[PDB]
């Protein structure tokens, strides 16, 4: 029963924790990040920051 | 509100009249002008970011267990009204 | 004289190559490969 | 494609490694800098990473163009009237 | 164009009098902007220089 | 575990048949007159999910593959410290990352998972 109850759970998307960006909704700096080379290589990398305290999302490029 | 006016702003009679007149004047100039072609404006507004959307579509590609359609293919399926989603 | 050999992209599946020659003996960061 | 450098060969990533290797330096990790210099293998992996974005731009230009044309043709005849409708 | 993907166009030409000079009387044959270095990370341009 | 049985006459596989007056099972060849007596009521088997332990696969002359790594672990049988090691060679999606070691001298197979 315990093993089944553990196996009925979904994938937990735990994101990298950092304390530099400031959220615009709750202003709690516990905002996760993800950065990649997605925009055209004529321009630098693109970062996307998501607040894990309120659900805010934004982009910096 | 009355308490906000008397305690937070401390406006006089002259400033209050000025604020009311300015608010009415700035509101009356915000209505939309008849004759504007809003359809092409809306289409351009929606479809300009769609061009740049391709770059960052595959950020969800960074999560293998989150293989859910979003981005260009999802917008394509929404527009086509597809009867068989991925 | 059997000093060099021509390798295609299929035989390469069954070989081992030391990239620098000095990597065969027992700035940047160069790691000593365990092979 | 959102994952580390997969096994292109059988049970490795490059002829200079050993079978069943999972170390970071063997799966596309660059611990150097542009001021220091890149070693050949991480140079190759960086090249693949760049190739992905190059392809992205080169094709999705055309796909987005088609979508944009269809959108503008669909909505081109909508106008605010004097009834405000 | 330079050998590192940095190309441009001539926007104006100056004569040797309006050119900034060093204490030794040397004058730059051309002048480029530094706002092109960071986002491109062409450190090889600087090293080649 | 059902096993195919071939007729002794023409090598064809034997089909089952019943004997009502004696109520006994027989194997007959549809091409000839050979009939043989069934030794068990187990003729066919259809499993669904395979609870098979992961296998190292072919082992013969595996020590001459130069792209296979090495280790200094000690043999549990011949007390040698040189061997080859590799992951499971069966390509199921959900296979764990449990190693397999083949000794250089005695060609003994063991695993890094010493579960009692």
């Amino acid at each position: 029963a315990k093993q089944n109850l553990y196996n009925a759970q979904g994938a937990t998307i735990e994101r990298s924790v950092t304390d530099r960006f400031t959220c615009g909704k709750c202003k709690e700096k516990k905002v996760s990040y993800y950065q990649l080379q997605t925009r055209s290589a004529d321009e630098p990398l693109t970062t996307f920051c998501t607040c894990e305290a309120c659900g805010n999302r934004w982009k910096f490029s | 509100a009355t308490r906000r006016v008397l305690q937070e702003y401390r406006l006089t009679k002259q400033a209050f009249d000025w604020v009311l007149s300015n608010i009415e004047a700035q509101f009356l100039r915000s209505v939309v002008h008849p004759g504007e072609m809003v359809g092409v404006l809306a289409a351009q507004s929606i479809g300009e970011p769609a061009t740049q959307m391709t770059l960052n579509t595959f950020h969800f590609a960074g999560v293998a267990s989150k293989k859910v359609t979003s981005g260009v293919p999802r917008l394509k399926e929404i527009l086509n009204v597809a009867k068989n989603m991925k | 004289e059997g000093l060099v050999e021509y390798i295609d992209a299929e035989e390469e599946e069954s070989i081992l190559i030391a990239m620098q020659p000095e990597d065969l003996e027992p700035k940047r960061i160069r790691v000593s490969h365990h092979a | 494609e959102g994952k580390r450098i997969a096994f292109g060969f059988v049970d490795r990533t490059l002829p200079h490694f050993s079978k069943d290797d999972y170390s970071p330096e063997s799966k596309g990790f660059v611990e150097n800098s542009y001021l220091r210099g890149l070693t050949p293998q991480e140079f190759f992996f960086h090249a693949m990473g760049g190739r992905e974005g190059l392809i992205d731009t080169a094709v999705k230009t055309a796909e987005t163009g088609y979508i944009q044309r269809r959108l503008v043709k669909a909505l081109e005849d909508i106008m605010v009237h004097y009834d405000n409708t | 164009a330079s050998r590192h993907g940095q190309k441009g166009t001539i926007g104006i030409t100056y004569r040797r009098e309006d050119m900034p000079f060093t204490a030794e009387g040397i004058v730059p044959d051309l002048i480029i902007n530094p706002h092109a270095i960071p986002s491109r990370m062409t450190v090889a341009h600087l090293i080649e220089c | 575990m059902t096993t195919f049985r071939f007729c002794r006459d023409c090598n064809n596989m034997l089909y089952p048949r019943e004997d009502k007056e004696n109520n006994r099972l027989l194997f007959e060849c549809r091409t000839c007159s050979y009939v043989e007596e069934a030794g068990s009521p187990l003729v066919y088997r259809h499993e669904l999910i395979t609870n098979i332990g992961e296998t190292a696969g072919v082992v013969q002359d595996i020590g001459s593959d130069p792209t296979l790594p090495r280790s200094d672990r000690e043999c549990p049988k011949c007390h040698s410290r040189e061997n080859v090691f590799f992951q499971s060679q069966q390509r199921r999606k959900d296979t764990s990352m449990v190693l397999f070691f083949v000794c250089l001298s005695c060609s003994h197979i063991f695993t890094s998972d010493q579960k009692n």
